[PDB]
């Protein structure tokens, strides 16, 4: 009685809420699905959904589902849309360079200390940014020679 | 033709006259034009006079009448909506509740 | 006696233009008082600051 | 010969700085200055007259290099 | 306030000043007015040449 | 059922045909352009259709490289594939002397079966594919650009033009969906054609690592 | 009550700005610390400090965002053409027809100095030339202007007046602007991107 | 529903005896055999048919 009504009978378990958005273009009013879920593969695999034109906001799901280039394109589009929402414009070359830096090792790596450590190699910069003592002791243990490039 | 404003002399976006001078004739010409503007505009603005007073912000009689009519109409429509929601059924907009 | 107007372009952003004759006759004249304190204390030994 | 023939602003700044530092250290002048006590003004005059005896050594990332004269490059 | 952030990446230097600003439209956009008092303190090393 | 299941099977078969055509294998135009009516003519019901055997494909040969090279596509009927099914598929490929095979699972692969498939044999190359991923073609997606695997001559020309090394090129994981779609190995290079906002295109390159 | 509500709104704005200052400061610090290593090399390839390439060409084309005259475009061909017509009005040269304009454009574009230019910019120039030639043709068809140059009302030639001198000036100006708008090697593109995203 | 023993007031569970299903308490020999049908509906809220926006 505590969990029998809470069983899924139809739909994607990761999908929490889907709504029918409509575009009222003068030529034609078309219908699309706005899904507040975290499963892009399941949405594309469902019947009646044109998976060729399905996007998402979560860059990790796009990376895992449609490749690293689709993730880069999603990052670019999402950053540009978020910037335009506030009325301020940024040249596309900057966001393209940012997405390329985030997606040049084959995996979307963030700007946090973990992604910065996975991308960069210089010990001095890793120590100066965050986790000074830990990085310094790890470098002393590994004996990693750091250049001045 | 036309009158100068922020759309043409301000730092908003492109189509600025100083931007056109910078992109067409170099930096020195744009700097000289900006210096001439900054030395000319204050002189004329002081010799002509530009002031704001309490009379520049006071409302007119027609404005007061229009404001009164609009306030009355808006309050009547808001009271009608309140009465419709509290007593009876109110047309619920899509994607949201009645409140 | 403030007059709200633009004058000489030296009051572009929040600035104000003051009158020389007004400041010369005592308008805005201010006084700053500072304190300088010194101590001549007797130590444990029978000697003192002089 | 494959790089841009235009002389970049960074090259301009570095060449002017080196020339001003040299002239400040009793270097010979090749433009016959007329009452210019500032070495940077003399360096700019030499750059405009294209008489700076400095050759830029542009290095490619792999390791290759190429030499470009100041008079050979294009200034703006 | 560590060595990297407070003494390596960003550190204090000499031959510098800090002053309140005031408008002056009679100067070019690439020019800035310096007080005589600060100019007498901030010095520039010029090498004696011909 | 019996309506969505056959549609999923037809779409998976069409996606497999498109993948084989993109990889360079020999597929006729009829197999690439196969309507749902022809699939119903082959089999119109779920019990009539045979997932393990009626859908298997063995005519897949690399006509561009060598007709002797053969590739096989499997469709296990059970949702989770065990060790025994993998062993049966491997011994069947040994009987038919096939080195490259694909496994289209229905729900997933057990971790033991995954680990075994990883280290089956260097000569026996088998790739795991979920039916959920194969319901939509990754190449036809608007976000996914055009990827073309470059030959060794083109990679040499690139490295000579840019005076680069292999490790200096941008990396792309082997587990990438596009990488598994094309079946590219470590050391190969893929040229990517990004469609720009204007009429031009941006050419980039990525090394599998 | 209205004054109290206005003070509430003002305090909400103040606390919003107070939080935004610190949040964007931290974001800017992170972005700059991450992006400060990239630099534009001389081979038009953006590489990191270790030598790994991030982009084979910056922005796909290689143009300076600071020198971007149009809306993410290098030049606004209409404004450049109008400026060329206004600065150099040649009254002693006859107007050009559609065929003559296309011919002189194809003759000038095939020179050596235009070979090193990118193909996309040349295609855009050709598209703009074809568009303006179609406009001139439509005007001459509307007003019956003859390409021989013997029409009695000469003011009709002032509607869409173009001379080969103006064509050459426009093409040379566009080529020079495109050459001077490219990324100068050695620029710290990563720091500029970090700042232009954080601000 | 929630039922309690009249004897001690503890919660009653449903078990199976030798003849029929019965309510029983875990701290006293009190039992109660079920004679007729007993039901406890809850009437869960129906997933309101959402409307299209835009
Ligand atoms: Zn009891």
């Amino acid at each position: 009685k505590e969990d029998l009504p809470k069983v899924v009978v139809q739909g994607i378990p990761e999908v929490s809420r889907a709504v029918i958005h409509i575009d009222e273009q003068s030529g034609k009013e078309k219908y699309k699905l706005l899904v507040e879920g975290d499963n892009l593969r399941a949405v594309m695999a469902t019947h009646g959904v044109k998976g060729t034109r399905t996007t998402s906001n979560n860059t990790y799901e796009v990376e895992k589902t449609l490749g690293i280039e689709a993730a880069r394109t999603t990052i670019i589009n999402e950053i540009q849309y978020t910037m335009v929402n506030h009325g301020m414009s940024i040249d596309r070359r900057h966001v393209m360079l940012l997405s390329d830096l985030m997606t040049y090792k084959g995996e979307v790596l963030g700007i946090t200390r973990f992604g910065l450590a996975k991308m960069k190699e210089s010990v001095l910069m890793l120590a100066s940014f965050e986790k000074t003592a830990d990085h310094l002791f790890d470098a002393a243990y590994f004996g990693q020679k750091d250049s001045v490039c | 033709s036309g009158s100068m404003d922020k759309g043409t002399l301000g730092s908003g976006s492109k189509n600025n006259i100083f931007y056109i001078l910078l992109r067409d004739w170099g930096q020195n010409e744009a700097a000289d034009a900006m210096s001439r503007l900054a030395r000319l505009a204050p002189v004329y603005l002081s010799n002509r006079g530009f002031s704001i007073g309490i009379g520049d912000v006071t409302p007119g009689q027609g404005l007061l009448k229009a404001k009164y009519e609009l306030l009355n109409a808006g309050y009547k429509k808001c009271d009608e909506y309140i009465e419709a929601l509290n007593t009876g059924k109110l047309q619920q907009q899509p994607g949201c509740t009645a409140e | 006696t403030v007059a709200v107007m633009s004058y000489s372009g030296y009051d572009i952003e929040d600035a104000l233009v003051l009158n020389k004759a007004s400041l010369d006759r005592g308008f805005g004249r201010c006084l700053v008082y500072k304190n300088a304190k010194c101590t001549l204390k007797r130590y444990t030994n029978q000697t003192f600051d002089k | 010969r494959i790089t841009t023939p235009y002389m970049t602003k960074y090259e301009r700044a570095r060449v002017l700085g080196t020339r001003a530092l040299q002239i400040a250290m009793c270097a010979p002048v090749m433009v016959e200055l007329e009452g210019e006590t500032d070495p940077l003004l003399i360096a700019m005059k030499e750059l405009k007259a294209r008489k700076i005896p400095i050759i830029i050594r542009r290095y490619l990332p792999d390791g290759s290099y190429e030499d470009w004269g100041v008079d050979e490059l294009i200034i703006t | 306030q560590g060595r990297f952030r407070g003494n390596l990446s960003g550190k204090r230097v000499d031959f510098s000043g800090r002053t309140v600003i005031s408008p002056d439209p009679n100067l070019r956009i690439d020019e800035v007015a310096v007080p005589v008092h600060v100019a007498k303190i901030l010095t520039f090393p010029e090498k004696v040449n011909k | 059922d019996d309506e969505e299941e056959t549609y999923r099977l037809w779409k998976i078969r069409k996606t497999i045909m498109q993948l084989c055509h993109d990889r360079g294998y020999l597929v006729t135009q009829d197999e690439l352009d196969q309507t749902l009516e022809e699939f119903k003519a082959q089999s119109g019901d779920k019990p009539s259709e045979g997932r393990p055997r009626r859908t298997d494909l063995t005519v897949l040969v690399a006509h561009n490289d060598d007709p002797t090279d053969q590739m096989f596509v499997f469709f296990p009927e059970e949702p989770k594939v065990g060790i025994k099914t993998i062993k049966v598929y491997c011994q069947r490929m040994q009987e038919e002397n096939i080195t490259r095979a694909l496994i289209v699972v229905q729900q997933g692969m057990t971790p033991s079966a995954k680990q075994s498939l990883v280290d089956m044999a260097p000569k026996y190359i088998l790739e795991q594919f979920l039916q959920q991923e194969l319901l939509i073609n990754i190449t036809e997606h608007e976000l996914v650009p055009e990827h073309v695997v470059m030959t060794k001559e083109e990679v040499t020309e690139l490295l000579a033009r840019y005076k680069l090394r292999e490790n200096q090129l941008p990396r792309i994981q082997a587990g990438d969906p596009v990488a598994r779609y094309f079946g590219i190995k470590r050391g190969q290079v893929v040229k990517i054609i990004r469609p720009s906002e204007t009429a031009g295109r941006y050419i980039t390159y990525r090394l599998v690592q | 009550t209205e004054f109290f509500f206005h003070t509430m709104a003002g305090r909400e704005g103040l606390v919003d700005t107070a939080v935004k200052t610190a949040e964007t400061g931290y974001m800017q610090r992170r972005l700059v610390k991450s992006l400060e290593d990239l630099c534009s090399q001389y081979d038009l390839t953006v590489r990191s400090s270790t030598g790994d390439i991030i982009q084979f060409i910056y922005g796909g084309d290689g143009l300076d965002p600071a020198a971007m005259e149009g809306k993410d475009e290098p030049l606004e061909f209409k404004r450049v053409l109008d400026n060329i017509k206004a600065v150099f009005p040649c009254p002693s040269e006859p107007a050009l027809s559609k065929n003559e304009l296309i011919l002189t454009t194809e003759s000038i574009m095939k020179k050596s100095e235009f070979l090193c230019c990118q193909d996309s910019f040349l295609q855009e120039i050709k598209k703009f030339i074809k568009g303006v030639s179609e406009k001139i043709k439509k005007t001459r068809d509307k007003y019956g202007i003859n390409d021989n140059g013997t029409t009695e009302p000469r003011v009709l030639y002032q509607l869409d007046r173009i001379t080969p001198t103006q064509v050459e000036k426009f093409l040379e100006t566009c080529r020079d602007k495109y050459m001077r708008a490219q990324m100068e090697p050695g620029s710290a593109v990563g720091a500029l991107c970090a700042q232009s995203i954080g601000e | 529903m929630l039922l309690f023993c009249p004897g001690c007031g503890n919660g009653l569970i449903v078990e199976e005896g030798q003849r029929c299903h019965r309510f029983a308490c875990n701290t006293c020999p009190y039992v109660h055999n079920i004679t007729r049908k007993v039901t406890n509906r809850k009437y869960p809220k129906l997933k309101e048919v959402d409307d299209v926006l835009g």
